[PDB]
């Protein structure tokens, strides 16, 4: 909820005027109350899918070749920063590996960690 | 010489082809230096302070066609058994200048705890550090390594499954 509801009022805000972006969420925990009446608050251009990005299959069901780029946001507040860092590395490399050519534009937590995407 | 009836293990592509192999006729100075059976390379105990390798020492040895072995594990984790990939490498059928020197790359807390079962082998090194880090793996000298071993010693992690082979993929 917290995530979302950040990423939506930078991005969906009432200022900005050409919004012609479709959000698709991608993810494999199914919504609470909240988060549901977020998304249906958004219904006109914000959808939600239950799916793991690791998953060639749901990888195909969001339509990754066609997607303009892919946004992947971090975990501020873990317990281990390394270890989100990694995941969110290894999320990179499965959305390259199904399609080497989409733009990724992803959230790091620490510094060194960067390193492992060159 | 085989004798009576004998099983053979055979290679085939169906076993048809290997019923053929039942229906064929002819015309119609005193020193320790092995285990108690011989089968495995042994050695005296030694203690882990003994093989712990600097980075520094371990740069300055040179070491070619050895076996990097990278572990990724800390105190709590579940231990798997290193022993199992130790005693293969040292089968008392390689010659002793044909053994391959091991070096583990990983935490010495998690180390620790499994050389109980390794201090009798003939050449083994630890260096104490991480396997994500370029500096280890250089003192190691990976390039001239004859095979990289990188095991998910973290085994006992309980996550998202594909989310479970990240360190070794990194």
């Amino acid at each position: 909820l917290e995530s979302v509801s950040n990423f939506l009022k930078a991005f969906l805000h009432k200022a900005r005027d050409d919004v012609n972006v479709e959000i698709v969420f991608l993810h494999n925990i199914s919504p609470n109350l909240e988060l549901e009446a977020l998304f249906k608050r958004h219904f006109t251009q914000v959808e939600f899918y239950q799916g793991s990005v690791l998953n060639p299959h749901d990888l195909a069901r969001v339509k990754i070749e066609s997607a303009d780029a892919c946004l992947i946001l971090a975990n501020k507040y873990c317990a281990d920063p390394d270890a989100e860092d990694a995941s969110n590395i290894m999320r990179v490399i499965s959305i390259k590996n199904y399609h080497p050519k989409i733009r990724i534009i992803t959230q790091m937590l620490q510094y060194h960690n960067k390193a492992h995407l060159l | 010489k085989i004798q009576e009836g004998t099983l053979g293990f055979f290679i085939a592509s169906d076993a048809k082809e290997v019923k053929r192999a039942f229906f064929y006729c002819k015309a119609c100075s005193n020193v320790k230096k092995y285990d108690s059976t011989g089968m495995f390379h042994w050695c005296a105990p030694k203690e882990i302070e003994k093989v712990i390798l600097t980075r520094s020492e371990a740069a300055m040895t040179v070491l070619s066609g050895h076996v990097v072995v990278c572990i990724f594990g800390d105190v709590s984790s579940a231990l798997i058994g290193l022993r199992n990939l130790v005693m293969p490498l040292r089968a008392s059928n390689f010659h002793y200048h044909e053994l391959k020197h091991i070096v583990f790359v990983g935490s010495i807390e998690y180390l620790k705890r499994e050389w109980e079962t390794l201090h009798n082998f003939p050449k083994v090194s630890i260096l104490p550090g991480t396997p994500l880090s370029r500096a280890d793996l250089r003192a190691v000298n990976i390039n001239l390594c004859d095979m990289c071993v990188i095991l998910s010693a973290n085994q006992n992690n309980i996550d998202d499954t594909s989310l479970q082979d990240k360190e070794c993929i990194l």
